[PDB]
């Protein structure tokens, strides 16, 4: 047959199109899931993941790191407006928390 | 850096000519042809071959991938350019195979007959080996090529062939031939060709052929007989016969589906353990009659032998690019018994390992895929001897430009 | 096991609370937070063991506190492979 | 009215949510890298016609010192190797790409004593570093790591008589389980 | 003592044994395994050039006789969807029969 | 008798090195990024099959996949996702 392009090549991204199809369509989702399902669902994991990249190793540079450590994910996470409202209730571990010391308990 | 050439690959089964950067060979025809002298003839595609025609003669042009008549393998050069190329030889290089096992004085005395005769613009001679290597994609290797005058193991390392640790069988075709006649005479099965059947009627298994012989048969030798005879044989031997999968025991060649045959002549049976007892003495000579030797190596014998003559440094790139080519190959179920004694005999120290190039163009046209892969080459381009080489360095130079 | 709630001790208790903020602590803060803590430690393992006896399984992995915790709304990240 | 008119998922998203001169010539050329002039054809384009070869960069032939008649004489000089012997080996070392393993082959045993592959290693390194010993102006190559052939001939011998061992692998094997069973009990 | 362990304690000696004489026939492992191995490369080999685009070239052939199979494959295919289409062209004139019928 | 397990680090660390030439990132940092991959896919796809439900449809789709992006990412990050979505499904149905 002819050369086999995989879907995540032929849409433009990285994630898996394949096993994402495949969990949507075994799963509790739906009966059966349409091929551009599972594109979307993959190029947007994919696009918060490089935000969420990007953050974390502005973060790691920010803190002289080579190696993203969950501390650079902790604090982009919780120093982006928009992720911090998606993760809200997300707890990282080993991630830390924010020097946010209350303005009323500092030196006088 | 494609240039339009001509790929030659001359077996003693059948010649395979055609253009280098080809998938396939443009023509295959058989080596074994006949001979009239209408002076000498001589033919190609079969179908001039293959007619019953007035005092068939008999002429052996190539024997064990080497010349045995000069000029007959002009004959043959000449028919395959003019009848089927169709073109000039002084427009296109000329990339032929040889057996490792070719003379220096046979090389020359190729080279000069390429240069003098046909006046082409470039020469080039490679051995078979290195260039089912080259096919199958490995430098260095073990080359198992079980043609149908012999079966041998060639370890070819970075691209080039050690002489001394090449292994040769007589287990081959010819054997093979041998085996079917006599198991055709031993089970009285009268070996008929089709020129001289002119009609047959279907008749109940096993029972005697009804058929008629022609009425104007012309003058065939004995040597054209049997030719088609052979041919016959080749052709029960590729729809029967099958290797063991485990050493030949005659309580489980006994309990396997027979196969059915039906000879030209109408003659239809199936066949048992004999298809298989037969294929048998390729890897195991001692429990053949008639072959009361036990000098003779098999098939896993000559790939142990192979392995074990070169330096103990290659034999494990030997084992695991240990490739396998040839007619013979083709018969169900030879590369699982050869892979299976070559896992219980080799080291587990060494990896071993068998390409899986199990197809029939792969395998039979292996020696030319890998001429015509490495003349669609650039860098192959400047080891071309040029005419001009040749008229510089003389007939010799062949032995310093192509090893 | 006994009493392992005291194996939460007041220099533990005053490093969390510096981590999150607070600059002096009380007394009976230390007493508080060991019951909460010891409250929320029961909801999660026993979220857990449900997730563990269903499972016929008699190790309580690690899957099993973050479908917990996923539950209670504390979804984890780290520990799910 | 619906004004689609183009691929229904893409569609659904999208709404749903608001002079010719170049004749390639079979042409002739000739290969820089080669020294005997020899003229080949391709079917190259009309705009590089008479450009070099392109693939001539490969043609980095092996670096092999050539001695001349002198210097073999005064340096060079081994009771155990002649002239007619140490040409061939360099001759096949700079045909073959200094692979020993294919020069051990391509020697020709009928006119030289046979040989094995470290000996004509070693002889080909002595060869390489004595002519190069005997002044240090030359940059060349000057210590050449002549490479052990005494260790090397041990490697061979005690891996050779590993490798055709039949039931001595599995032997070897047993007692080396057995022994790491006991050495960890004593641990 | 435990009347046993001493009887493997003489085993595992007489394992020794047999291994001392195991080693002084054909050793155990051999060591210094190249050890002194400076053979220097040559400044580009010149020689993986050609392996390279051995490897290059080698396998396009056998991916474009798998593409090449595949390819004329799919053409004789749509080839009989083609013809099934000419039926299935006939079968559509007997809808379009059928859906004036309806109308 | 392998146990192998599956995961998302072979293309999280594709995008982050694309993202990122000189950047790295540890085997815990990876872990907790795969989790936080698998948690959005599970709201997302969760999303999308309320909405099927709802629109009383047995299939999930595309579109349905994409109001549920719009409704779970927020504010400004709704709009990047659902752009890179669509030109996505566009670019892929284009046989490129
Ligand atoms: N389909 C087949 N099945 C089994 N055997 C076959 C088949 N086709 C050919 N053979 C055997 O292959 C042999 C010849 O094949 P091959 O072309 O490899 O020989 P060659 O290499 O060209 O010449 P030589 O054997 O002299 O080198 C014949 O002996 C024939 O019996």
């Amino acid at each position: 047959r002819a050369k086999a392009k995989s879907r995540s090549s032929r849409a433009g991204l990285q994630f898996p199109v394949g096993r994402v199809h495949r969990l949507l369509r075994k799963g509790n989702y739906a009966e059966r899931v349409g091929a551009g399902a599972p594109v979307y669902l993959a190029a947007v994991l994919e696009y918060l993941t490089a935000e969420i990249l990007e953050l974390a190793g502005n973060a790691a540079r920010d803190n002289k790191k080579t190696r993203i450590i969950p501390r650079h994910l902790q604090l982009a996470i919780r120093n982006d407006e928009e992720l911090n409202k998606l993760l809200g209730r997300v707890t990282i571990a080993q991630g830390g928390v924010l020097p946010n010391i209350q303005a009323v308990l500092l030196p006088k | 850096d494609e240039v339009g050439a001509l790929v030659f690959d001359i077996g003693s089964y059948t010649v395979r000519a055609g253009y280098a950067g080809e998938d396939c060979p443009k023509v295959d025809f058989p080596t074994a042809i006949g001979m009239v002298v209408e002076g000498p003839t001589y033919y190609i595609d079969t179908n001039a071959l293959r007619v019953p025609r007035e005092n068939m003669e008999a002429i052996s042009p190539l024997k064990n991938g080497m010349v045995e008549d000069w000029d007959s393998f002009q004959a043959i050069l000449d028919h395959t350019y003019k009848m089927h190329v169709k073109s000039e030889a002084s427009l296109h290089p000329v990339l032929m195979s040889e057996a490792p096992w070719n003379t220096r004085a046979k090389r020359e005395k190729l080279t000069e007959l390429m240069f003098e005769h046909y006046n082409i613009p470039a020469f080039f001679l490679c051995k078979t080996a290195v260039l089912t290597a080259f096919a199958n994609g490995r430098s260095t290797g073990l080359i198992l090529d079980s043609g149908a005058t012999h079966t041998t193991a060639i370890p070819v390392h970075d691209g080039y062939v050690l002489q001394q640790g090449i292994v040769k069988s007589p287990l081959a075709g010819d054997f093979i031939t041998m085996q079917c006649r006599e198991l055709f005479q031993e089970m009285n099965i009268e070996l008929v060709p089709p020129y001289m059947i002119a009609s047959k009627e279907a008749v109940r298994e096993g029972s005697p052929a009804n058929w008629k012989r022609k009425e104007k048969l012309p003058q065939v030798t004995r040597s054209w007989h049997n030719y088609m005879c052979n041919c016959v044989i080749q052709d029960f031997q590729a729809s029967v016969l099958q290797v063991s999968d485990s050493t030949y025991d005659e309580q489980v060649a006994a309990q396997m589906p027979t196969v059915h045959y039906e000879f030209p002549n109408g003659y239809n049976c199936d066949f048992g353990a004999e298809r298989l007892k037969i294929p048998e003495g390729l890897f195991d000579p001692s429990n053949v009659k008639g072959l009361s030797g036990n000098t003779m190596l098999g098939v896993s014998h000559v790939v142990t032998t192979s392995v074990g003559m070169c330096d103990i440094d290659i034999r494990p790139g030997l084992y695991g690019s240990v490739i396998v080519a040839g007619g013979n190959t083709l018969i169900q179920s030879f590369t699982d018994r050869l892979n299976r004694e070559l896992s219980q005999k080799t080291p587990p120290s060494m990896r071993l390992k068998l390409i899986a190039n199990n197809t029939t163009v792969e395998r039979r046209f292996s020696s030319w895929i890998g001429g015509s892969i490495l003349a669609s080459l650039g860098t192959f381009q400047q080891m071309w001897i040029s005419k001009q080489e040749y008229e510089e360095g003389g007939k010799q130079c062949v032995e310093r430009k192509c090893p | 096991l006994r009493d392992n709630i005291q194996g939460i001790t007041k220099p533990a208790i005053r490093r969390l609370a510096r981590r999150g903020g607070v600059k002096r602590i009380s007394g009976l803060i230390y007493e508080e937070t060991r019951g909460v803590l010891k409250v929320f430690l029961e909801n999660v393992i026993r979220d857990a063991v449900t997730y563990t006896e269903h499972a016929k399984r008699k190790t309580v992995t690690a899957m099993d506190v973050v479908y917990a915790l996923k539950r209670q709304g504390r979804t984890l990240y780290g520990f799910g492979g | 009215k619906r004004p689609e008119g183009m691929h229904r998922e893409v569609y659904a998203l999208l709404y749903s949510d608001k002079k010719k001169v170049r004749p390639w010539k079979w042409m002739p050329f000739t290969n820089p890298a080669r020294k005997d002039g020899a003229m080949f054809f391709h079917w190259r384009r009309a705009a590089e016609e008479g450009k070099d070869y392109p693939f001539a960069r490969f043609n980095k032939t092996v670096q092999v010192p050539v001695y001349s008649e002198q210097e073999y004489q005064l340096y060079l000089h081994d009771d155990a190797w002649t002239k007619a012997e140490t040409d061939h080996l360099f001759d096949l070392s700079r045909r073959f790409d200094l692979r020993f393993v294919v020069i051990h082959d391509r020697y020709d045993h009928q006119q030289f004593k046979k040989r094995s592959v470290e000996d004509l290693k070693e002889r080909y390194y002595h060869i390489c570093a004595k002519l190069a010993n005997v002044r240090a102006v030359p940059g060349t190559d000057l210590k050449i790591p002549v490479f052990d052939a005494g260790h090397e001939r041990r490697r061979k011998e005690q891996l050779e008589r590993l490798y055709n061992r039949t039931p001595e692998q599995v032997a070897e094997e047993e007692y080396l389980l057995q022994e790491l069973r006991k050495i960890e009990a004593r641990k | 003592k435990s009347h046993a362990e001493i009887a493997e304690q003489a085993k595992h000696e007489a394992e020794i044994e047999t291994r001392i004489a195991e080693l002084r026939k054909e050793g155990f492992w051999s060591l210094k395994r190249l050890p002194k191995v400076p053979e220097p490369p040559r400044p580009k080999g010149h020689w993986d050039y050609l392996c390279e685009e051995m490897q290059w070239l080698s396998a396009d052939f056998a991916q474009e006789r798998r593409w090449k199979r595949g390819v004329a494959r799919k053409v004789v295919r749509m080839v009989i969807r083609h013809h099934e289409e000419q039926r299935q062209k006939e079968e559509r004139a007997r809808r379009e029969e059928q859906a004036k019928l309806r109308r | 008798k392998r146990s192998r397990k599956e995961s998302y680090s072979v293309y999280v660390y594709k995008v982050l090195k694309q993202v990122h030439p000189d950047t790295g990132i540890s085997s815990k940092a990876m872990g907790i990024m795969n989790s936080f991959v698998n948690d959005i896919f599970e709201r997302i796809a969760g999303e999308a099959s309320r909405l099927a439900h709802y629109n009383k449809r047995s299939t999930i789709t595309s579109r349905e996949i994409q109001t549920a992006v719009r409704l779970l990412l927020p504010g400004e990050l709704a709009k990047h996702a659902v752009s890179e979505g669509t030109k996505a499904v566009t670019k892929y149905t284009s046989s490129k």
